[PDB]
């Protein structure tokens, strides 16, 4: 009957978006908690993790994963800067039918850093292949993008035209975004670029009838040392 | 140990007696069960020191024949002060391989 | 009501209409409205919203 | 043997069939002269170049102190009954038999006394004098106490009771001097502050001002607002009944003052209600910014009440402190940690665009640069803060915090709560340091190393004292400094220089361990202190 | 005397009395403090109302000496507010009517 | 085996400012706190308490929040199972790093004692 | 059932023998009552969040002291039941 | 010993340093 009773008195997970301060935070699963106020409050507190997505799927987490085929782990580059792939494989090869200095620059001399997520950063099934989004920065591009576009890559992708720019300075920039500054039609032409029609003009520049620029402006019109740093 | 997790330890308050392992168990930490980088000498239990136990290996049972010690991870995260670490059962493990001793030879 | 992870779990209408109520007014005092809060000095000594202060300011006089 | 030259410079060296070792200092562009006295138990040297710099290995170290005097031609050691020990000094047209206080405390000192707990305290940069905030809760202002003190004579005399025999006019004159029988002083809610204008070089308050009975001051600034011309003005937060431990006010006000007569006098203007207690205030590109509650504002000086130009209300907890580089400002709340935030100017806000990923105290808080902070926390530690490189200065959520952290570079458990974090210099030409004091009384340095060579040696050194010779009291080093965040980024200064006070034989042991001699790496030692500091 | 967080009464009558705040102190003992005026209070009197006393300055000890504190630190500033240039610190310190505003250097006295 | 590796690593890292890459390994180790063999679960349990002395125990606060009072019971268990853990050791340090958490009507939960500001 | 009644045996000592850990079925009350307590303590031994309470009330240290071993009894309110 | 070296050169330009400081003065 206390169950029954704990359970006549549960709330709704509209009733718990209600009273709590932020609704979102509040999952589908909060309402059968024992105390759904302070459970969501801790869910609502800053810097906190949230708990690991597969607790209640009825499949295993890795096991899951399972069925295709995986590229064998790839060297950090500077380890592959030794060349101890090649050592191996000679050896490997002989058998199948490195001097020292290297390494230890190796290690001291020329190793950095990999890229590391920060804290709140959950591993989950599928992360390795999630689709990174929400880059609405129009000015982030890449070099399969340019490539397959047939537009240059590396540092003269500035000066290399994106086929879109001309639409831009045609109908305006893509009208979701006001906030799209394309250089050398809301902001100039990159350093040496040149507006023209010859392979890899910059179009002209977007004018009225005075002489002013309709969209952006196409022609271009502290003391941050660190405190404490090594010599 | 961390080996077989029916095991005990004893748990009151640890002493002024050095404890001792034989010399068939010698060389390890009694808790993170590795070989390496002894740092500190333990302690133990009054009882656990009582009797014929004077010089006891504390594990195996045995003669005392060295010191018994704790390991610099042990002794980082303060697993060295959860008082006499003797071990107050013996063990399936001794029991049976002496069982089938006897029947054997 | 603009679909966001705020309305998960809610079904009927009614709760999603009025859920809606209160996170109006919340990120109603969350956002500032400069104009409607500004205080602005009236020349003799006095203080008044920036909005009526331009309005008048321009209304005749101010 | 000691080596004066006549360019204010010196040397010591230990003495052998050769001179053996070396170390030298500045003592100041005329020239040297040494002399002998024998000091609080022990033979000591002076030496005048252009101010008289006493040399003392002060039990086994050598400390070279100056003195507060002045210069001096000729000297020696000297001894009576009336001057059981001291100097014979003949100076500037003058002959004095003198005497040395306290061979000890690095510092002097010199004490003028004050009325209340003295919270703040901010300095007029044309006039040179400090505006010093005072409070005490629990306890009485002025008015109040002397008012209520006549009252209660007033229900003597009803006693009724031979009306002759009158101790209320006795009573009324006696005031036992606070200071050294105690506060006079209760109540539960009860505060009571005051302002003052006092001059640094001599102890006299050029000014004073008793706010109300149950009016507390929080906090204090001193600006220009631009509009205006160059006048002066002070700005005092002033919480208004509160009480402590349940927590709730009546609300806030912001005292205005037009700092007239040179600096020399507080004059009121006017006194702005204000929604909760104004906790800290800065002047910040003309206007002020205004903390209070949780909210933070921008204001402006209009000659009615203060105006209100600008606002926040994101900040998380409670604003304890706030700090402004030249474009952005550093909230820094109670629980939460540092908060960045950019003032967008056309466009008029205030934007919220990173900040820390820890719950830390913080106390008080500095700015080292653009990018980094240094903060205290109240539990006792000291973190260093920097906002990664890359970041978007300009915006317009994440882990329920902003969108993007800032991450930390040093932590460190000094011991004691910190309450005032600054950095400067202290010698003449001596490099950037760190300087923190405590609640207990302790100023200490913090101070970066410059070459890897370096640390890498000072780490060595105190990686192997720190087990050849552990603390006394059983806790263990490492642990202790890392207290409540782990250690990250510094070198313990006082492990370190217990290395001279350490047994020869295990003075050997490391030494060798770094394959050098005790005095090559006591010398090494005393570089750090002699060149950064005192 | 100042509210202290230890006291201890050596031989020779010495009394060495720690402030918690502000300076300490070291008092000598020049009176055992009887025979006199001050009425005694005791167990035994009844009343029911408690005993008054009536404070006064000192009588039975003498301020021999008096060491130097700090603590505590409220605020501190290192600047530099005279002609000279090695700075002060201007450390503003004490609780309630003892507090001061002390300026520190290097240099001994 | 990852797990061991974890362990011994963050031992021996303690207190050299290697935090950052610590953390994201415990990103990576914290998912397996759902598991059943016991030798893993127990590898995992250790890798846990060697980052709790390498990365602090404000971190580890962090991640054992959320499911302190979650409504499963498997989780739950985990949870407190893992939070003891910690706050054996070190209850010390975890006086600064409880969250702020507001008082009801017939209670007090808040320490106001701890923003006294001075 | 057996993993239940052995891990709530498990729970129950070891809470018995260190007061203030947890165990799946922990209160809010509890919890946050424990937690009160260790802050307590822990003033009363840091010796210096000591004189910080008593620089900001304007007590001494003595009766501070007092006051806060007044409070450990019953710090948050009465239970809840 | 090149550290040696090193070191006897930071101590000459502090020296340096301080006493044209103090030829100003
Ligand atoms: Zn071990
Ligand atoms: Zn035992
Ligand atoms: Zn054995």
């Amino acid at each position: 009957s206390k169950k029954k009773l704990r359970r006549m008195n549960r709330f709704t997970v509209a009733e718990l978006k209600q009273l709590v301060a932020r609704p979102d935070v509040v999952e589908m699963h909060d309402v059968t908690a024992q105390d759904p106020k302070l459970l969501v409050h801790l869910k609502a507190t800053r810097n906190s993790v949230p708990v690991p997505r597969h607790w209640c799927f009825k499949r295993k987490y890795l096991q899951g994963k399972r069925g295709i085929e995986k590229p064998p782990f790839e060297l950090p580059d500077f380890i592959k800067r030794t060349g101890i792939q090649e050592m191996r494989e000679a050896l490997q090869e002989k058998e199948e039918q490195i001097d020292y200095q290297k390494l230890h620059d190796a290690f001291f001399k020329w190793q950095t850093k990999p890229k590391l997520t920060i804290h709140g950063d959950l591993y989950y099934e599928g992360k390795e292949f999630e689709t990174r989004l929400k880059e609405k920065k129009p000015g982030d591009l890449s070099d399969e993008l340019r490539i397959s576009l047939g537009m240059p890559v590396g540092p003269n992708a500035h000066k290399v035209p994106p086929p879109w720019l001309i639409a831009m300075q045609r109908y305006g920039p893509p009208p979701s975004y006001p906030n799209l500054k394309i250089p050398g039609l809301n902001s100039p032409i990159p350093e040496s670029c040149s507006f023209g029609y010859h392979a890899g003009g910059w179009g002209k520049p977007p004018v009225d009838e005075t002489g002013k620029p309709l969209y952006g402006d196409v022609f271009g019109t502290i003391d941050r040392t660190p405190w404490g740093e090594l010599e | 140990a961390k080996h077989h997790p029916d095991l005990i330890f004893c748990r009151k308050q640890a002493g002024v007696a050095i404890g001792r392992l034989c010399e068939k168990c010698d060389g390890k930490c009694v808790i993170c069960d590795s070989y390496v980088r002894p740092c500190t000498l333990v302690r133990i239990c009054d009882e656990c020191n009582y009797g014929s136990y004077q010089g006891r290996c504390v594990i195996c049972g045995g003669p005392g024949v060295s010191d018994a010690y704790y390991c610099k991870e042990c002794t980082i995260q303060e697993k060295d002060r959860d008082g006499c670490p003797k071990i107050v059962n013996l063990g399936s493990s001794k029991t049976d391989l002496f069982y089938e001793r006897k029947k054997y030879g | 009501i603009p679909n966001t992870a705020h309305f998960a779990n809610v079904t009927q209408i009614e709760d999603a209409v009025s859920l809606w109520a209160k996170l109006k007014l919340q990120k109603a005092s969350e956002r500032w409205q400069p104009d409607t809060e500004e205080e602005y000095e009236d020349s003799s000594g006095n203080v008044v919203n920036k909005k009526t202060y331009e309005d008048l300011k321009r209304q005749g006089l101010l | 043997l000691n080596i004066g030259l006549q360019n204010g410079v010196l040397l010591r060296t230990v003495l052998d069939p050769v001179t053996g070792d070396l170390s030298d200092t500045r003592t100041g562009s005329r020239p040297v002269k040494l002399f002998r006295v024998r000091m609080q138990g022990q033979e000591a040297v002076l030496a005048m170049s252009s101010r008289s710099w006493l040399s003392y290995s002060y039990q086994s170290r050598f400390h070279l102190t100056p003195l507060s005097y002045e210069t001096l031609e000729f000297a020696s050691g000297f001894a009576s009954e009336q001057c059981p020990e001291g100097i014979v000094a003949i100076s500037t047209n003058t002959l004095r038999i003198l005497a040395l206080e306290k061979l000890g405390a690095v510092f002097n000192q010199v004490a003028f006394p004050l009325q209340y707990t003295p919270r703040k305290f901010v300095i007029h940069p044309e006039s040179n004098n400090l505006i010093i905030i005072e409070t005490d809760h629990n306890a009485y202002t002025e008015a109040t106490k002397a008012q209520r003190k006549q009252q209660m004579a007033e229900e003597m005399v009803e006693a009724a009771g031979e009306l002759a025999a009158e101790m209320a006019a006795a009573f009324l004159n006696e005031n036992l001097p606070e200071s050294i029988f105690g506060a006079p002083k209760a109540g539960n809610g009860q505060w009571a502050s005051v302002i003052r204008v006092m001059n640094p070089i001599q102890g006299n308050t050029l000014d004073l001002v008793q706010l109300e009975q149950n009016e507390a001051a929080f906090s204090v600034a001193v600006c220009r607002f631009s509009n205006t011309g160059e006048d002066w003005y002070v700005l005092v937060g002033v919480a208004k009944d509160l009480i402590l431990n349940p927590r709730s006010v009546a609300g806030g006000f912001v005292y205005t003052y037009k700092l007239v007569n040179n600096g020399e006098k507080l004059e009121f203007l006017h006194k702005t209600p204000v929604e909760e207690v104004p906790a800290a205030i800065a002047p910040f590109q003309g206007r002020v910014l205004i903390g209070v509650g949780k909210l933070l504002r921008v204001y402006d000086l209009g000659k009615k009440k203060l105006l209100r130009k600008c606002e926040n209300k994101h900040i998380a907890n409670y604003i304890s402190g706030i700090q402004t580089i030249g474009h952005r400002v550093i909230v820094s709340d109670v629980q939460e940690s540092f908060i960045w935030v950019r003032y967008k100017r056309n466009e008029n806000q205030l934007i919220i665009f990173a900040d820390d990923t820890y719950p830390r105290w913080v106390t008080t808080a500095s700015l080292l640069d653009y990018d980094t902070v240094a903060g205290a926390d109240k539990f006792g530690n000291i973190c260093v803060v920097r906002l990664p490189p890359n970041t978007n200065d300009e915006v317009d959520g994440l882990l329920n915090g902003a969108s993007q952290k800032a991450e930390v570079i040093m932590n460190y458990h000094v011991g004691e709560t910190v309450l005032s974090l600054q950095k400067t210099t202290l010698i003449p030409g001596g490099s950037e340091s760190l300087v923190y004091t405590t609640l207990s009384g302790g100023i200490g340095i913090l101070v970066p190393f410059t070459s890897h060579e370096d640390h890498d040696f000072f780490q060595h050194v105190e990686m192997h004292l720190r087990s050849e010779h552990p603390p006394l009291c059983g806790r263990d080093h490492l642990s202790f400094r890392s207290y409540y965040f782990p250690v990250k980024n510094v070198i313990d200064g006082d492990l370190c220089e217990q290395f001279n006070s350490m047994e020869p034989n295990k003075q050997k042991n490391v030494s060798e361990e770094l394959d050098r001699t005790p005095p090559e790496v006591s010398k090494k030692l005393e570089d750090i202190r002699t060149r950064y500091a005192f | 005397v100042p509210v202290a967080a230890a006291m201890c009464v050596l031989k020779t009558g010495f009394l060495f009395v720690a402030s918690e705040f502000g300076n300490h102190y070291l008092y000598q003992i020049a009176h055992l403090g009887d025979d006199d005026e001050e009425p005694e209070f005791s167990s035994a009197m009844p009343l029911e109302d408690t005993f008054f006393f009536q404070p006064r300055p000192l009588k039975n000890l003498v301020l021999v000496d008096e060491l130097d504190s700090l603590s505590p630190i409220l605020f501190c500033q290192i600047a530099d507010l005279a002609n000279e240039d090695t700075p002060q610190l201007y450390v503003a310190c004490g609780r309630g009517p003892r507090s001061s505003l002390r300026v520190l250097r290097h240099g001994l006295e | 085996t990852a797990s061991a590796v974890v362990q011994h690593m963050s031992l021996g890292v303690y207190g050299f400012g290697c935090e950052d890459s610590l953390n994201h390994l415990l990103n990576y180790v914290w998912p397996n706190v759902f598991e059943t063999s016991p030798h893993v679960i127990q590898a995992v349990m250790g890798a846990l308490e060697g980052l709790r002395v390498a990365i602090g125990p404000c971190r580890m606060l962090q991640y054992c929040l959320q499911g302190l009072f979650h409504p499963a019971r498997k989780v739950r268990d985990v949870y407190w199972k893992i939070y003891n853990s910690i706050y054996i050791g070190s209850q010390d340090a975890l006086i600064a790093h409880y969250p702020r958490i507001y008082n009801d009507d017939k209670n007090t939960y808040i320490r106001y004692e701890l923003d006294y500001i001075l | 059932m057996t993993d239940r009644y052995t891990i709530h045996s498990q729970l129950e000592h070891l809470q018995s023998k260190y007061i203030g850990t947890g165990h799946a079925d922990t209160t809010k009350w509890e919890w946050l009552v424990n937690q009160h307590r260790d802050s307590y303590c822990s003033y009363m031994g840091h010796f210096d969040l000591l004189n910080y309470f008593a620089i900001a009330e304007n007590e001494s240290k003595a009766r501070v002291r007092f006051n806060l071993m007044e409070k450990m009894l019953q710090p948050c309110g009465p239970p809840a039941d | 010993k090149k550290q040696d070296l090193d070191d006897e050169e930071k101590t000459a330009k502090f020296i340096e340093e301080q006493v044209r400081r103090g030829l100003e003065g």
